[PDB]
């Protein structure tokens, strides 16, 4: 049909606008943030992906949680996600932020980041090395490019 | 030359205005022709108003900011 | 005399008008004073223009110059009456009576 | 509450502003020039309380220069008999006065 | 008549004048005297004007930034002021508009004394001179004057700017 | 015809804006030990429409305590100026021509200001108030000296019409005579157009992100266009002013790429700032400006008063 | 006339893109998003109430200082006179007036900010 | 002579920005007296003829008047074609 | 790389040579083929007045030479 071509272009070129441009939020927490700032030296270079980091969330489109998320901390994170505008992106980075890592049975530690905010990447390792983490951050490109949000709305 | 063309052109100008207005004000009963409103008898600049009064919106525009919005 | 004259002295009635209103602010007292020396910018200039008086065009940028005076003064004057306050408002300056 | 000093000294601090002909840069006229020329020199020397008397024709065509009232005026009054004569069909424009004439340089 | 571009304008300048003189938050005082100060300086330049009106323009701008600085620092309130937020400055902005509408509805209709005298309108164009010579502009030719005939006027004002520093500096001392 | 010169001005000016945020990307990368965008398209020509159609095709928020006019109106004046200040530019003719085209590329300036105050101020938040509070103490540090440095270096060219500047800059450079005012106003346009070293009213290390911190999405790539236009526009007024390129009236595509290269040139020169130096702090700003360009500033205008009547070289053109 | 409509086309762009930045993308606004930011937390205060500006005189001589500009520009078409010797010496006045106003505010320790 | 050169050292090692702008400033009110040139520039803007020069009326007693802008008689600018 | 800098560079050239060439070409296109008229001055705007009323087409840029005095 004419309509699902249309649709199914629109969505391509909009997939490609979002992957392409990734600015995730100044943000992060622990000895993974370390591996982070590894990722934006010269031997990775994430800004020749299109990835710049930027400081106000309302500018910002993913949220990378590198490191423990503290029963202190995690209003302060559900926070500055929820001023996040849509679309948004969560990368969990490291042991600590998939599942509490090597402090899960402490008393001031939240169990794994996605019991504040949902989830669409995990990247293991204690810390993941700069190369993993870019390795998820194109999983999360190639996640962007697999949506098809026209495609569903035409089809209501 | 530009003294003489800007002296006849303004000189036929009035001249134009004051027929026509002799052939428009005839009805009125106490109106003179080409009455001035000086009680000196010297040649007093004319207004834009007077020589431009009676003709088209145009060419007041030009004449009044045609200089002035010339960009 | 023309339409625009009427306006802008009708400005000048305004902001005349305003100033003598009060309200609590006397920074909207002082904002008052700018837009009536602003009107009499504007009429002083219009006139001059039309009339050719040439030597009179610099009396309006004189004029300018001893407003920012006036504002600066009123300006001076705000910082003190804060100082004491707290607050730019004129109800506070009512320590002299007749 | 007024002294002359400047008269007395032959200072001329503010007199050349005074009135609009009186040496402008360029020799550039003021507007009204032979108008308020004439009334300066009409009144000049006789006293305001006799100039406001003897003087009152060159004053009303200098205050006719500035202001253009009656001019004004009977424009108006040309207009609006020339829009009365239109309305009903007596009067045409002539070709000139419609943005037909024949322009001269 | 034609195109009645600088009625317009001033009618603006009036709008604009009422709307900071109904005093809102200075906030929007300023605002408003920013928008008058534009729009009276596209009336001088419609006029003929462009120095001094780009320079009114040029003036305001920066003295209402001060302003805007000040109003920040000692002139602000938890809910500031708009001419819709209370009675008393939606009042004010009415009844400036009604008055500018039934000032301007009495000019064009008729020819009466509102205060000063009576005024037909038919544009600006009529007042007009049609001066033809000068490679120069007159404006600039009487502002240029300032140095060579007015001596006075630039040593009085000189000495009043250097006045105006010292007296802010004594006023906000304290102690 | 007109309007189609409007537009052939108009977007070009944008197409241009989108490229110089590439080109300032890749020429940080380099100086950097790095790479910059080359992945989307190739040598990363397609990123800044990708960053374009992102940012418009995402969700724009109004903040609860904001007050929405002047919200919304502050990107609007912004962007609209931006794009005005480009009209009166000879590149070597001018779209409008102006006998003050000067004065009012200074007065349009000044209006630039007034949007990064009131986004500040309708944000309703307390970086964005900094922010805007560091903009006013901005203006006021820059403005009187930058207006003084034109002053003087028009006292040269004789008149305030842009055009006469590529006359009187018809055998030699303006700067060559002009040298030390010329660096004293590149400096003011550093500060004028919110450039490091002069970054203070964003401040990302101090202020998250200034006065455009709740600006998301079209509004924020608004003023990000306003900007990086502003940018161009300094460096194209600073190439006719200072270094004043050829011009033959049979053929004024030479004049137009030199004039391109020239503010090409003091456009990556800024980039090339940027990548240098550190920030200063906003007092410190001020202090420069009040304490060390103004005291050089007026002499050099007396200097410059004086030059054409010792030498008898007063320009035509009164 | 040209100048009018430039900036009525610059105005309209700016406002259309405006229009498509509001209308184009899908909207989900809700209070917790829209809330203001303090980098984790709610703020404390308003941030409309007042804040101590600390240059506040050097804002208040930046207006008599920007008035000083207004004399100066005329300068160009000025040194075109006769009688330039007279020119000179009034341009020379000026600037050593405003020379000396800054000395004076300098020295008094009026460019120094509150503490 | 020992007082003041240890002023002006003092000032050029600790504000060389100051004696710089006094140095201008002084040079600037100074020179401009001093100079020979400014009768010429004077000169100059006196000779640019901005406006229409009106002819005289004729009476038999202007021997230096001339009568046809290429007669010898009126002001002359062989000066300024080799300045 | 350096040079991979040079491309975009150039992007941003070609778009910085468009404006400028496009008005002198528009300004020729309707002023006849010959740089459009200047008038800062009211004397400039005299003259281009008095050739819009001699070119008897009412444009100004018609410009009538010796053929038009017999
Ligand atoms: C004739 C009479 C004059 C007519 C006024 C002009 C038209 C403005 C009316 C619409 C604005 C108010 C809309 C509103 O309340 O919320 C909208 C609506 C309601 O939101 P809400 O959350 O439900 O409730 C909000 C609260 O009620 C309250 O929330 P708030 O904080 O937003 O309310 C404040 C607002 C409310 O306004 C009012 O109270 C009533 C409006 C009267 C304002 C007039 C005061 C005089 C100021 C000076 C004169 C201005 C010129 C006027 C002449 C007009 C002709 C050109 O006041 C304003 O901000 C108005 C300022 C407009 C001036 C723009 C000029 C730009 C200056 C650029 C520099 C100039 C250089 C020199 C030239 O939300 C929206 O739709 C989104 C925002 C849309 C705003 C778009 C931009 C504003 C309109 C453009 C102005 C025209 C410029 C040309
Ligand atoms: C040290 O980290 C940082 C960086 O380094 C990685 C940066 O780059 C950087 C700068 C931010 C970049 C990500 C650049 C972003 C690019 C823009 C926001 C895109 C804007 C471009 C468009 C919106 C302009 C209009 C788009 C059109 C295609 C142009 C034509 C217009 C039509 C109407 C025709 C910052 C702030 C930073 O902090
Ligand atoms: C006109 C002004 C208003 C609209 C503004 C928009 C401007 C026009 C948009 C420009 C379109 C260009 C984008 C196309 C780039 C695609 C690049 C290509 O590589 O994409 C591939 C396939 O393409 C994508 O699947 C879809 C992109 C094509 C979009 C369809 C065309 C629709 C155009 C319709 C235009 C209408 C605009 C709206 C007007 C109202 C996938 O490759 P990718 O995974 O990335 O790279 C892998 C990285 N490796 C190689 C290192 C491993
Ligand atoms: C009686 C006691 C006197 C001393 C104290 C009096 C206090 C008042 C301050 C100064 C007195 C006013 C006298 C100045 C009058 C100005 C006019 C006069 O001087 O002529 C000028 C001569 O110019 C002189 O150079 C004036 C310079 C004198 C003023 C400069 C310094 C003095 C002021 C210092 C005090 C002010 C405040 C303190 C600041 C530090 C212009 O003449 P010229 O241009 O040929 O021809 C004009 C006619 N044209 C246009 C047709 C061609
Ligand atoms: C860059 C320069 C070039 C740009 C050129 C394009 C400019 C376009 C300006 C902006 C429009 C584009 C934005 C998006 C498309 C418009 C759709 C929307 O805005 O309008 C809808 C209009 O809906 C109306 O509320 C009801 C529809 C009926 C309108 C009544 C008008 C009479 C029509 C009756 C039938 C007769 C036909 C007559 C027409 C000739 C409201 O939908 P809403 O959900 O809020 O918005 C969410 C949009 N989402 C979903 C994409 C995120
Ligand atoms: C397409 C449909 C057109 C409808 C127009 C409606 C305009 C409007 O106010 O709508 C509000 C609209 C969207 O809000 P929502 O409806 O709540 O969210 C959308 C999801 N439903 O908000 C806006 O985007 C407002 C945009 C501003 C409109 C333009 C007016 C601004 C004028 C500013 C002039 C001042 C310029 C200053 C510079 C000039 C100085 C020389
Ligand atoms: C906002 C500030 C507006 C500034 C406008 C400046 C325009 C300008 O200076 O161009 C000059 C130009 C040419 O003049 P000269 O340079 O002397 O050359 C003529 C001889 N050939 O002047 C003009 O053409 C004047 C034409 C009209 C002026 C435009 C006035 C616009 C003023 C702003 C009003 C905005 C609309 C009202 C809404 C306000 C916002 C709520
Ligand atoms: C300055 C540079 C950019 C200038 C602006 C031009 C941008 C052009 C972009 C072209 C791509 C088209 C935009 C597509 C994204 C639209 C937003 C969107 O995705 O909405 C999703 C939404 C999902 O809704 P539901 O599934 O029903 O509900 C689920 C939630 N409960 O789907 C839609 O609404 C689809 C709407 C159709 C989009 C029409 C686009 C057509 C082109 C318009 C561009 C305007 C030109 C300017
Ligand atoms: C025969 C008659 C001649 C008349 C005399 C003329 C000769 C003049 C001799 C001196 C001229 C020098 C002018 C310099 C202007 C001011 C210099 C200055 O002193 O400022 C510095 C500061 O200047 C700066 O550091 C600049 C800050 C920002 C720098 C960012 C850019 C750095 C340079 C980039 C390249 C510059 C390119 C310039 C030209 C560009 C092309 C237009 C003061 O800083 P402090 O050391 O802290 O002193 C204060 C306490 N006393
Ligand atoms: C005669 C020409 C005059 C006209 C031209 C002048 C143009 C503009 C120059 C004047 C502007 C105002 C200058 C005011 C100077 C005030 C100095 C001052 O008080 O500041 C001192 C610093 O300056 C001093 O030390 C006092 C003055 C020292 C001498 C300064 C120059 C004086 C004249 C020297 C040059 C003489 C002429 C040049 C000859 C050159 C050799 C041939 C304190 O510095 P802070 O900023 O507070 O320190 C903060 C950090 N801790
Ligand atoms: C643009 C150059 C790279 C930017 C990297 C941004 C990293 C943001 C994380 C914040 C952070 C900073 C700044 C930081 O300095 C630090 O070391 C103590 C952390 O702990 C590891 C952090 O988490
Ligand atoms: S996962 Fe390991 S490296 Fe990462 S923050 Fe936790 S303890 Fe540190």
């Amino acid at each position: 049909s004419r309509g699902e071509y249309v649709v199914a272009k629109l969505d391509d070129l909009v997939n490609w606008a979002r992957r392409s441009s990734l600015w995730p939020m100044t943000f992060g927490l622990a000895c993974c943030a370390v591996e982070m700032m590894h990722m934006a030296a010269p031997r990775y270079d994430m800004d020749r992906f299109g990835v710049v980091f930027r400081a106000s969330p309302r500018q910002s489109d993913v949220m990378i949680v590198a490191g423990t998320l503290t029963n202190k901390m995690a209003p302060a994170l559900r926070k500055v996600y929820d001023q996040m505008p849509e679309p948004r992106y969560v990368v969990s980075m490291g042991s600590c932020a998939n599942g509490g890592g090597y402090y899960h049975y402490s008393y001031s530690v939240v169990r794994g980041c996605d019991r504040i905010v949902p989830v669409d990447i995990y990247v293991p390792g204690c810390p993941p090395t700069a190369e993993a983490l870019l390795y998820g951050i194109l999983q999360l490109q190639r996640k962007i490019k697999r949506e098809k949000r026209l495609r569903i709305w035409y089809r209501r | 030359l530009f003294q003489a063309e800007k002296d006849r052109r303004v000189l036929q100008m009035l001249r134009e205005n004051l027929e026509e207005e002799a052939i428009i004000m005839k009805d009125v009963p106490d109106w003179k022709v080409g009455e001035s409103v000086f009680h000196t008898t010297r040649w007093v600049t004319p207004m834009m108003g007077e020589l431009y009064g009676l003709r088209t919106n145009e060419e007041i525009l030009s004449a009044t900011y045609g200089f002035i919005w010339y960009t | 005399m023309p339409l625009v004259y009427m306006n802008i002295i009708m400005a000048f009635a305004i902001a005349l008008a305003g100033l003598l209103m009060y309200r609590s602010h006397l920074m909207s007292s002082l904002l008052c004073l700018e837009g009536m020396m602003l009107s009499l910018f504007i009429m002083s200039t219009l006139i001059i223009l039309n009339t050719h008086f040439t030597l009179a065009n610099m009396m309006p940028i004189i004029l300018l110059v001893f407003a920012a005076c006036e504002a600066a003064l009123g300006l001076s004057l705000l910082v003190m009456v804060s100082n004491t306050y707290g607050t730019d408002y004129v109800q506070n300056l009512n320590l002299l009576q007749c | 509450p007024f002294f002359d000093v400047q008269k007395r000294l032959g200072l001329d601090l503010d007199r050349w502003m005074t009135i609009q002909s009186a040496e402008q840069p360029h020799k550039i006229p003021g507007r009204c020039h032979a108008f308020e020329k004439e009334w300066i020199e009409c009144a000049h020397g006789i006293g305001g309380i006799r100039a406001e008397k003897e003087c009152k024709i060159e004053f009303d065509d200098f205050v006719e220069c500035l202001l253009r009232q009656k001019t004004m005026k009977r424009l108006s009054a040309i207009k609006r008999q020339r829009d009365k004569l239109i309305k009903e069909g007596k009067y045409t424009p002539p070709p000139h006065h419609l943005g037909k004439e024949d322009p001269r340089p | 008549m034609t195109m009645y571009i600088a009625f317009i304008l001033s009618t603006i300048f009036v709008i604009g004048f009422v709307g900071f003189s109904s005093k809102p938050s200075p906030i929007y005082g300023g605002l408003g005297l920013i928008v008058s100060g534009g729009v009276g300086c596209g009336i001088v330049l419609n006029f003929g004007g462009s120095f001094l009106g780009l320079m009114v323009f040029l003036i305001y701008l920066g003295g209402m930034l001060v302003v805007f600085g000040y109003t920040t620092a000692m002139a602000t309130e938890m809910y500031p002021e708009v001419w819709v937020s209370n009675k008393t400055v939606f009042g004010a902005f009415v009844s400036g508009l009604m008055m500018e509408f039934c000032m301007v509805y009495y000019a064009l209709k008729e020819e009466e004394v509102e205060i000063i005298f009576k005024f037909n309108g038919l544009g600006d164009w009529v007042i007009y001179d049609t001066g033809d010579s000068g490679f120069f502009s007159e404006e600039a030719m009487g502002i240029a004057a300032l140095y060579s005939y007015g001596t006075w006027l630039v040593i009085v004002t000189g000495w009043s700017l250097l006045i105006g520093v010292v007296v802010i500096m004594e006023i906000t001392r304290g102690n | 015809m007109f309007m189609i010169n409007i537009l052939s001005l108009i977007i070009p000016i944008l197409l241009a804006v989108a490229f110089l945020t590439l080109v300032e990307r890749k020429v940080l990368g380099y100086m950097q030990l790095r790479k910059g965008p080359n992945v989307v398209g190739p040598y990363g020509l397609l990123q800044p429409i990708a960053d374009a159609l992102k940012l418009f095709t995402k969700e724009p928020l109004r903040p609860a305590t904001s007050s929405i006019s002047m919200f919304i109106i502050a990107p609007i004046l912004a962007l609209s100026l931006a794009l005005t200040m480009w009209v009166p530019l000879p590149m070597p003719y001018p779209l409008i021509n102006m006998n003050l085209g000067v004065l009012f590329m200074l007065a349009m300036s000044s209006l630039a200001v007034y949007s990064i105050l009131w986004s500040g101020w309708a944000s309703n938040s307390k970086y964005a108030l900094i922010g805007a509070l560091r903009a006013v103490a901005q203006t006021i540090s820059y403005e009187v000296t930058l207006a003084i440095i034109l002053l003087s270096v028009l006292l040269m060219n004789g008149s305030y019409t842009l055009s006469t500047l590529i006359t009187t800059q018809e055998h030699i450079w303006m700067i060559f005579t002009s040298w030390p005012l010329a660096m004293m106003w590149f400096i003011s346009t550093l500060a004028e157009t919110n450039r490091a070293p002069f970054d203070l009213t964003e401040g990302e290390s101090e202020l998250v992100s200034g006065f455009n911190v709740e600006y998301a999405a079209g509004p924020f790539a608004m003023f990000f266009m306003a900007e990086y236009a502003n940018i161009i526009m300094m460096n194209a007024f600073t190439a006719i002013l200072f270094l004043g390129a050829s011009h033959d009236p049979h053929t004024p595509e030479l004049y137009t790429i030199n004039f391109v290269l020239k503010t090409l040139a003091l456009t990556i020169t800024f980039l090339w700032i940027r990548a240098s130096y550190p920030r200063f702090r906003y007092d410190q700003l001020m202090h420069l400006l009040w304490k060390s360009f103004l005291p050089l500033t007026l002499a050099l205008c007396m200097w410059h008063i004086s030059l054409p009547i010792m030498t008898a070289s007063i320009p035509p053109q009164s | 006339m040209n100048i009018m409509l430039t900036l009525l086309t610059n105005v309209t762009l700016a406002s259309l893109l405006v229009l498509i930045a509001f209308w184009l993308p899908q909207l989900n606004a809700y209070s917790e998003k829209t809330s203001p930011y303090e980098c984790g937390f709610d703020p404390m205060g308003s941030a409309r109430l007042p804040f101590s500006m600390k240059f506040f005189l050097v804002a208040i001589t930046f207006l008599l200082f920007d008035l000083e500009i207004a004399l100066l520009l005329p300068l160009p078409w000025a040194s075109q006179t006769n009688n330039l010797k007279t020119m000179l010496t009034m341009a020379l006045f000026l600037l050593i007036l405003l020379a000396a106003s800054l000395a004076y505010e300098w020295t008094q320790k009026g460019l120094e900010w509150a503490e | 002579a020992g007082r003041i050169a240890s002023f002006l050292k003092n000032a050029w090692a600790k504000e060389p920005v100051l004696v710089a702008s006094f140095a201008i400033g002084g040079l600037a009110i100074i020179l401009p007296s001093l100079s020979p040139y400014t009768n010429y520039a004077i000169r100059i803007n006196r000779a640019t003829p901005y406006n229409y020069p009106v002819p005289l009326r004729d009476d038999g007693n202007m021997p230096d008047v001339p009568s046809h802008p290429q007669d010898p008689q009126g002001p002359s600018l062989e000066w300024l074609k080799n300045l | 790389m350096w040079f991979e800098i040079l491309p975009g560079i150039a992007v941003m050239a070609a778009c910085l040579f468009i404006p400028g060439m496009a008005t002198a070409h528009i300004h020729k296109f309707t002023n006849g083929g010959k740089e459009k008229r200047v008038a800062h001055f009211s004397y400039q705007w005299n003259l281009m007045e008095r050739d819009r009323r001699i070119s008897g087409v009412n444009r100004y840029h018609v410009t009538k030479g010796l053929e038009n005095i017999d």
